[PDB]
RNA sequence: GUUUAUUAAAAACACAGCACUGUGCAAACACGAAAGUGGACGUAUACGGUGUGACGCCUGCCCGGUGCCGGAAGGUUAAU
């Protein structure tokens, strides 16, 4: 359909629930009958300049080709959550599914 | 207002003490508490002839019904499967009322003014720790952990 | 949607009306109506304490819910409706057990849509949740001061309030009048702005639609006599002297807030 | 009515007399104030309109005697 | 439209509108020694007071005086 790639920054404390929040987007996608191409979590990583009075963050990657509504409605929960610090979804022109070069 | 003592309290005297007090603290919170009789003469002669260990036997006797209250509340777990958010973030929260009720259900049918909380409500879903003040100087703790439900 | 009138006759020169076509062109829901005699600003002693209040057109109470307490249980929105008790448009909500209610109408609620209150509630227009549940920077109204006590704040027609902050049991709010004010962060809130917004867009052409709506006439204070007021008197239009009340309390800028209980509440006054 | 339930206390009448010896008629009310007192014997508390003189009559004759008075008195508490 | 019942119906009052200002709710204010009541079963797009008085073009300068608002370093200053 449309093809997404979604970054999202976690506050590090709710580092445990992590995949907790992968499953239950995944399952928003899949459950949307969106495919998921690569899935990267990048970590804890030291931020460039401190977000929110704090100088680490949790990075996930997620590259997606769903409609555009269940990202919409994956984009007003990264609003309402207060884990998720920062979300970024950028449209993408295919399917990405190498992996990244920081994964190396 | 002289005031005697009958039991110790953390500033001025022990049992069996007559130590000038303020208005308000006895007539507010000693003598309804039952710690303090105003210091009347006949107070005195009915309170240090017999009461000088009649009350003492029975404040100990009740620290030691206490001491081995707080000895057995090592039950030191209560699991309490209340609704909770999604990341945290419970429901419905576990109060006072909610803890002596779980520790009813399981150990002591304990009351709220012996239950320590520094913010009380703990609407929050994981582990935390709570102590007790089931005396003023013997404490008891129970881990609880709030499910969600 | 605001409507000039055409000038076919003075008193129709200046109206400007506000038309809705979705409220409900009918009788209101019996069991939720009651009387609501008028006082004429007369009270148990039979003077008249506040001025200015008389006649106008009868008026039926609605029975509106500001305490919103059928948490978990969801609510359509069965019509709207005009109440002439307030400024802001109602909302006949049915719920599921079979329960109809009256409520402040939102900005964008139509017939239709679904609410629901409690803490599991969505963040959509018209659900009610407490505001430690609620996102700080939202817009709420209806607002309540004390848990349970019912809604106070922001209820005209098209008020809201902004959350801006949050310590612990507080949450501060920015009223719509500017003042700064904590409330304790267990009061129930329901999200979005009040309905009516262009209420205040009207514009009432005569005197006579004051009268309908029991506002007797102003007479201002220096066309009288002294002894009916410190402003009357003179041999022309004389004035020379401090504006004040009927009683000689200065109005023209002199504060009378008196209320040393609540000052811990209030971080920043209007202005 | 602001009557000291314990001594009989009454809102007196007098003068605000001015320094030009300007004579107005006032009252002098008494120091009313409701107040609960634990009574250990019917152990209870008991609300009673009472001045800080009656608080002080109450600190030194006890409570007990106190409503052992207003009962001989006639009065309810 | 209103008004001096019984020498004045008017350019007087009111008016829709405008502005200033107060008021966060147990609201301000008012009647009440008080309890209470009105405001209002309303909640700042609300309520009260004040002035002006549809609409159109507009509303200029002065804060020294008198008021009001804000300030709290210093001087003075009550009971105690
Ligand atoms: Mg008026
Ligand atoms: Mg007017
Ligand atoms: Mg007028
Ligand atoms: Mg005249
Ligand atoms: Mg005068
Ligand atoms: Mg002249
Ligand atoms: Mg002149
Ligand atoms: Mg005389
Ligand atoms: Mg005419
Ligand atoms: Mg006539
Ligand atoms: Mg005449
Ligand atoms: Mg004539
Ligand atoms: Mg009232
Ligand atoms: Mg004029
Ligand atoms: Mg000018
Ligand atoms: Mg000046
Ligand atoms: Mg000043
Ligand atoms: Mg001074």
């Amino acid at each position: 359909m449309r093809h997404y790639e979604i970054v999202f920054m976690v506050h590090p404390d709710q580092s445990e629930q992590v995949p907790g929040m992968i499953e239950r987007y995944t399952a928003a996608i899949t459950g949307a009958e969106g495919k998921i191409h690569r899935l990267e979590d990048w970590g804890r990583r030291q931020l460039a300049y401190p977000i929110n009075k704090l100088h680490k963050a949790h990075y996930v990657l997620m590259n997606v080709e769903a409609p555009q509504e269940v990202i919409d409605e994956l984009e007003t929960t990264f609003r309402f959550n207060d884990a998720v610090i920062r979300s970024m979804v950028m449209r993408t022109k295919h399917a990405v599914t190498e992996a990244s070069p920081m994964v190396k | 207002m002289q005031v005697i003592l009958l039991d110790k309290v953390a500033n001025l005297g022990s049992l069996g003490d007559q130590v000038n007090v303020k208005a308000g603290y006895a007539r507010n919170f000693l003598v309804p508490q039952g710690k303090a009789v105003p210091a009347t003469k006949k107070n005195i002669e009915f309170f240090e002839a017999r009461r000088a260990e009649l009350e003492a036997k029975l404040a100990e006797v009740l620290a030691a019904a206490n001491a081995r209250a707080e000895k057995i509340n090592a039950l030191e777990t209560v699991t309490i499967a209340s609704k909770a958010g999604d990341e945290g973030k419970l429901f419905g929260s576990i109060g006072t009322r909610d803890i002596a009720d779980a520790v009813t259900a399981a150990g002591v049918e304990v009351a709220k003014s012996e239950v320590r909380l520094p913010n009380g409500v703990l609407r929050t879903t994981g582990e935390h720790e709570v102590s007790f003040q089931v005396h003023s100087e013997v404490f008891a703790k129970v881990i609880v952990n709030v499910v969600a439900e | 949607a605001v409507v000039k009138c055409k000038p076919t006759s003075p008193g129709r020169r200046h109206v400007v009306k506000v038309v809705n076509p979705e409220l409900h062109k009918g009788k209101p829901f019996a069991p939720l109506l009651e009387k609501n005699s008028k006082s004429g600003g007369r009270n148990n002693n039979g003077r008249i304490t506040t001025r200015h209040i008389g006649g106008g057109h009868k008026q039926a109470y609605r029975i509106v819910d500001f305490k919103r307490n059928k948490d978990g249980i969801p609510a359509v929105v069965e019509r709207l409706e005009y109440d002439p008790n307030r400024s802001a448009n109602i909302a006949l909500v049915l719920y599921k057990d079979g329960e109809r209610r009256y409520i402040l109408a939102p900005k964008g609620l139509k017939a239709g849509d679904q609410i629901q209150s409690g803490v599991d509630a969505a963040i959509k227009p018209g659900n009610t949740l407490p505001m430690r549940n609620i996102p700080v920077g939202s817009t709420v109204h209806n607002v309540e001061m004390k848990p349970g006590k019912g809604g106070q704040l922001a209820r005209s027609a098209g008020t809201y309030v902004q959350i801006v902050a949050r310590d612990g049991a507080y949450v501060t709010l920015r009223l719509r009048s500017g003042e700064m004010r904590k409330v304790e962060a267990d009061c129930r809130a329901t999200l979005g702005e009040v309905g009516n917004a262009e209420h205040m867009l009207r514009v009432l052409g005569k005197a006579g639609a004051a009268r309908w709506r029991g506002v007797r006439p102003t007479v201002r204070g220096t066309a009288m006599n002294p002894v009916d007021h410190p402003h009357g008197g003179g041999e022309g239009r004389n004035f020379g002297k401090h504006p004040v009340t009927p009683w000689g309390v200065q109005t023209k800028g002199k504060k009378t807030r008196s209320n040393k209980r609540t000052d811990k509440f209030i971080v920043r006054r209007r202005s | 009515s602001r009557v000291c339930q314990v001594t009989g206390k009454r809102p007196v009448t007098g003068n605000n007399r001015s320094h030009a010896l300007n004579a107005t008629k006032r009252r002098f009310l008494p120091n009313l104030h409701s107040h609960r007192f634990w009574v250990e014997s019917e152990k209870r508390f008991v609300t009673l309109r009472v001045s800080a003189k009656g608080m002080r009559v109450i600190d030194k004759k006890g409570i007990d005697t106190v409503l052992a008075e207003l009962r001989a008195r006639g009065e309810k508490y």
